[PDB]
């Protein structure tokens, strides 16, 4: 879906995010009155290229 | 017409003395930042011009 | 089914006579009947709702009456155009059922 | 277009880089921008179907 | 103020199936219910009522004695209404009919178009 | 997502996770709502003359 | 220009002439009554008190059957027992707030007999109007 | 009984047709403008505004002399320069939004010329009814 | 209920006649009775299931005969 503004020529990489706080750098959440930091580090790591 | 019967009118001019809350007015000069002063504070109404006498 | 009966079957009578028509119900359905006029090559049109309702448009000729099980139109004076088909019917709970329907005639 | 007199219900939750049990797009996956040319400003993206 | 036109087949053969539509407008009103009706009549007798729906729901409601040969379908994007009849015969060559009635406070209105009729032959 | 500052044209992209103002949230959901207020008064052009 | 001013026409400052010219400036006032964290509380207090006072005013004039003008007449007749003088004088030579202080004893009897006289006038035109 | 719906003639739904059907269903919105510890003000004070809002409208109509009814005819003559168009065209093609962008620009001076025409009126009526 | 009386065209009277005629359904009686008798209360609560039905009448019947006479007054 993406691909339609950016041409169909190219490569789309995903990376962690780029650093900060522990709580911008973290996914944080609740869970049943309970507080939760995650490391999200393995979900946006992979690249795709055409076709 | 020596005989006449009454009739009422609106809006005239007359008044009394009494007492009354009143309300304050403040110029939009001191609005201009200057946040931090014991009085002066932003609550009142901005005032107006050319007061008319 | 709650069955209606209409009378008389037919009838024929001269322009500007009195006459009046009669629909029986099978049992007690209060007031909630409605008749239905309709002429020859056009779908019907309603012509008294609640038999105490007059719809708007109608002539003043045509009165309705009645409650329980039976229920009376009268019309004071004949007109050519009177000369149409009737039918009673009921505005009750289901199913839905209509009159055999009664012809005025020329005489 | 179509007037209401409330809206429907609104459950407030809290998260970072991630939505959790709002609502779903029908059509298919959609992107939202203000002014996406510029690298400025953020952008979302609605899902389809949920992923437990 | 609404008006209602009707579209189907004119001929077709016995014990085939039949489908009729007719559609539909909302006159000046804003919002409420249109309870759809389908009439018919054959020649040289009394009409009978085929059946029902509301333009807010989809429980279309028979005749209790035809009940397993109707089906009834509406359309919102086309804001239409549908009849499908099986098992067809001789007696069902009649005029038909798709009306609806208002639910003004304490006038109750009807329309009833025009109808169109339907012919059963080999 | 936000997407990284790029140079030139190097036919790639990269995108990150961001998030922190709380506002994105509830903007997610209510973005198919308008407020109005009316109007009652009006004029307008008729064939008419004041009652004398 | 060079000499051109501007002469408006002001609030409250015809109270100084006589009975009879005062009344021929009136509307101007009438089109001045609805004009429109404990430093800020009294000013819900003036608010309501404005409103209710217009109201007030509102339905005292709509009961005695005058509403919609400025001047209006009526039918209960004058009495010598309230007070003298004659036409001339009093449209000629004296103020309101003269007036005000002559007859503030009898106002109470002066009201109250408007509303009883309306209301005849009203029940005879009922059935002047039914009995046909 | 059984079939008959519940039908309904509500809100503004009836804003995209031309001017003679509209105008069919003004009383209905006429009607919905007066229905019904930090937060407690706050609702306070828009229900005040509100209150202040209907009694500014009801002023203003009060005074060019058309109140108590819908509809009100006056004595201004229709000026051209505004826009000519003609009657048919503008009682059965446009919608009432369309107008109201077209003939933002004037609309003070009607205002003035309709206060001035009614001053006008009552003046001569009020000193014809003085010498009669 | 000042706006409400203000649609019904009476503003200002504590009186006003109206066109809508008098259907016997809601409660046939006779003059004499209802006006000798019969007291504020009872009746109120005698003739407490028809008022919305009622108030529809007056409003259309208003707007339908300001309507017609409008046009009477515009050929004028
Ligand atoms: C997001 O991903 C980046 C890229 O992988 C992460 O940066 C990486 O962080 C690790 C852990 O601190 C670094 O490892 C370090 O390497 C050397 C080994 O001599 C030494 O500095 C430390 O002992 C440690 O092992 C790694 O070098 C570093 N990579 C880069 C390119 O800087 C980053 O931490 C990730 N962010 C989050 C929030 O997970
Ligand atoms: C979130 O978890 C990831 C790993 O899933 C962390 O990034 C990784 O951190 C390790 C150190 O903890 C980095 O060094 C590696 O360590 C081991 C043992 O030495 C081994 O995997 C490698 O030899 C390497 O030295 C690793 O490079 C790094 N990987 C990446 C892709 O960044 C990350 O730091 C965690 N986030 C936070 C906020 O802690
Ligand atoms: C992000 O994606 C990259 C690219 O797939 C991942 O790098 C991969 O990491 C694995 C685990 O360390 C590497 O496997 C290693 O390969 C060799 C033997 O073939 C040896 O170093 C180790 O025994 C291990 O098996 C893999 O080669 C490597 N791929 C590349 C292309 O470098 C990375 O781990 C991913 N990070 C996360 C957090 O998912
Ligand atoms: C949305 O983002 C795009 C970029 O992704 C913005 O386009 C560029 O906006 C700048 C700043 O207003 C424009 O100003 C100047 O233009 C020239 C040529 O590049 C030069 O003096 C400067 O480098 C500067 O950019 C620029 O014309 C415009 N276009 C480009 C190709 O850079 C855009 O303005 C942003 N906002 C909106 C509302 O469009
Ligand atoms: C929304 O817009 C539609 C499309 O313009 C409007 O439909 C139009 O409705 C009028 C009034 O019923 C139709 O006029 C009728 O038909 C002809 C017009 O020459 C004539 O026999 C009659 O004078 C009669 O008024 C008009 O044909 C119809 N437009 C079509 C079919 O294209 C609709 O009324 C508008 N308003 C809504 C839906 O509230
Ligand atoms: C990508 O391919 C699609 C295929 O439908 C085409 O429509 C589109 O123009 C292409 N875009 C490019 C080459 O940027
Ligand atoms: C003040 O009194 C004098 C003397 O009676 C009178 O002529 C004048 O009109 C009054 N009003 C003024 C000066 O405004
Ligand atoms: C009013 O009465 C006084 C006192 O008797 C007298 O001087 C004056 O001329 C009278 N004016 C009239 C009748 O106009
Ligand atoms: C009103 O009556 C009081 C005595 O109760 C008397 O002193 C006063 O003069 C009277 N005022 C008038 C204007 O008649
Ligand atoms: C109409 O307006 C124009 C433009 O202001 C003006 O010149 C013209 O005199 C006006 N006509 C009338 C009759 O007021
Ligand atoms: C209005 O004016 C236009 C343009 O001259 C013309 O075509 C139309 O017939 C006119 N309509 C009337 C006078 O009703
Ligand atoms: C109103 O004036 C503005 C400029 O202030 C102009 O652009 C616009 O066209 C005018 N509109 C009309 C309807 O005359
Ligand atoms: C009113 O009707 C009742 C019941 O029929 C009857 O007794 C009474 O005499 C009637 N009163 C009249 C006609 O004044
Ligand atoms: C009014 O309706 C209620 C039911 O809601 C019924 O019990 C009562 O008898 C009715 N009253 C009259 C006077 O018809």
């Amino acid at each position: 879906q993406l691909r339609k503004h950016f041409g169909n020529n190219t490569i789309i990489r995903f990376a962690n995010s780029s650093g900060g706080d522990l709580e911008v750098t973290t996914h944080s959440f609740n869970c049943g009155g309970e507080f939760f930091y995650c490391n999200t580090s393995g979900l946006f790591n992979s690249t795709w290229i055409s076709n | 017409a020596e005989n006449l019967w009454v009739t009422v009118y609106y809006g005239v001019p007359v008044w009394k003395d009494a007492e009354t809350t009143l309300f304050c007015a403040s110029d939009a000069k001191a609005y201009e930042t200057e946040k931090h002063n014991v009085w002066a504070t932003h609550a009142c109404v901005p005032t107006d011009p050319n007061p008319q006498e | 089914d709650i069955q209606l009966t209409q009378s008389p079957s037919s009838l024929s009578a001269s322009v500007g006579d009195r006459v009046t028509i009669t629909c029986r119900a099978s049992q007690d359905i209060n007031t909630d009947l409605s008749w239905y006029y309709q002429k020859s090559g056009e779908a019907p049109k309603l012509l008294i709702y609640r038999a105490s309702n007059l719809q708007g448009g109608a002539p003043s000729r045509f009165s309705g009456t009645g409650s329980g099980t039976e229920f009376t139109l009268t019309i004071s004076s004949l007109q050519p155009e009177d000369f149409i088909t009737y039918y009673c019917q009921q505005r009750y709970s289901f199913p839905i059922t209509f009159g055999a329907g009664t012809k005025v005639d020329i005489k | 277009v179509s007037t209401v007199q409330c809206t429907h219900g609104i459950k407030p939750v809290v998260s970072t880089q991630l939505l959790l049990n709002g609502s779903l797009a029908e059509e298919e996956v959609m992107i939202r921008s203000e002014n996406i040319t510029n690298n400025a400003k953020n952008i979302l993206v609605q899902f389809n179907t949920p992923v437990q | 103020q609404v008006q209602v036109q009707e579209s189907g087949p004119g001929i077709v053969k016995p014990s085939e199936t039949l489908s009729l539509t007719c559609a539909a407008s909302r006159g000046p009103f804003s919002g409420g219910h249109f309870y759809w009706n389908w009439f018919r009549q054959p020649p040289g007798k009394g009409l009978e009522w085929i059946g029902g729906i509301y333009s807010d729901g989809d429980a279309a409601d028979y005749n209790p004695s035809l009940e397993s040969r109707v089906a009834i379908s509406r359309d919102r994007s086309a804001n239409r209404f549908s009849l499908k009849l099986i098992s067809v015969t001789t007696t069902d060559t009649a005029v038909y009919y798709c009306s609806s009635t208002y639910s003004w406070n304490n006038v109750w209105f009807d329309q009833w178009g025009q109808g169109v009729l339907v012919t059963v032959s080999s | 997502l936000t997407r990284d500052g790029g140079s030139t044209n190097s036919t790639t992209e990269t995108f990150r996770p961001g998030g922190g103002d709380m506002r994105d949230n509830w903007r997610s959901e209510l973005y198919k709502y308008k407020v109005v207020k009316i109007e009652p008064l009006g004029v307008a052009p008729t064939r008419c003359k004041r009652r004398v | 220009a060079v000499g051109i001013g501007a002469v408006f026409l002001g609030f409250l400052g015809a109270a100084g002439s006589t009975m009879g010219a005062a009344s021929m400036t009136l509307t101007v006032q009438a089109r001045n009554l609805l004009s429109g964290t404990v430093w800020g509380i009294k000013q819900l207090q003036a608010r309501v008190l404005a409103v209710e006072r217009y109201l007030r005013d509102q339905q005292l004039l709509g009961i005695w059957g005058c509403s919609g003008k400025l001047i209006c007449c009526t039918n209960v007749p004058w009495n010598s027992s309230w007070s003298n003088r004659n036409l001339s004088e009093i449209w000629d030579n004296m103020t309101w707030l003269q007036w005000d202080k002559e007859i503030s004893n009898y106002t109470q009897i002066i009201y109250g007999l408007l509303e009883e006289s309306q209301n005849q006038q009203e029940k005879n035109e009922q059935d002047l109007l039914a009995l046909d």
